């Protein structure tokens, strides 16, 4: 496919898979709040 | 699957649709802003 696939795995070395892993979670809180603050952003302007 | 290494593989794939499903719509709230400014 292109993830969970056999290749992947072996391809890595296995202490990069685990930082990766941490690295990633970060991303999605920050981005999730970036659409939100935009979303009140639009209420700030039209106030 | 057969590695807890291929569990995680999986969890980037929704990962990277999550990514994408969110800067759609950014950007449609987004186009809103520029008229408001």
């Amino acid at each position: 496919e292109q993830d969970g696939i056999g290749e992947e795995v072996l391809k890595m070395s296995t202490e990069e898979i685990v930082q990766r892993t941490r690295l990633l979670d970060s991303e999605i809180k920050i981005m999730k709040s970036e659409v939100l603050r935009v979303t009140h952003e639009l209420q700030a302007m039209k106030d | 699957m057969a590695d807890p290494r291929d569990k995680a593989l999986q969890d980037y794939r929704k990962k990277l649709l999550e990514h994408k499903e969110i800067d759609g719509r950014l950007k449609e709230l987004r186009e809103q802003l520029k008229e408001l400014t």
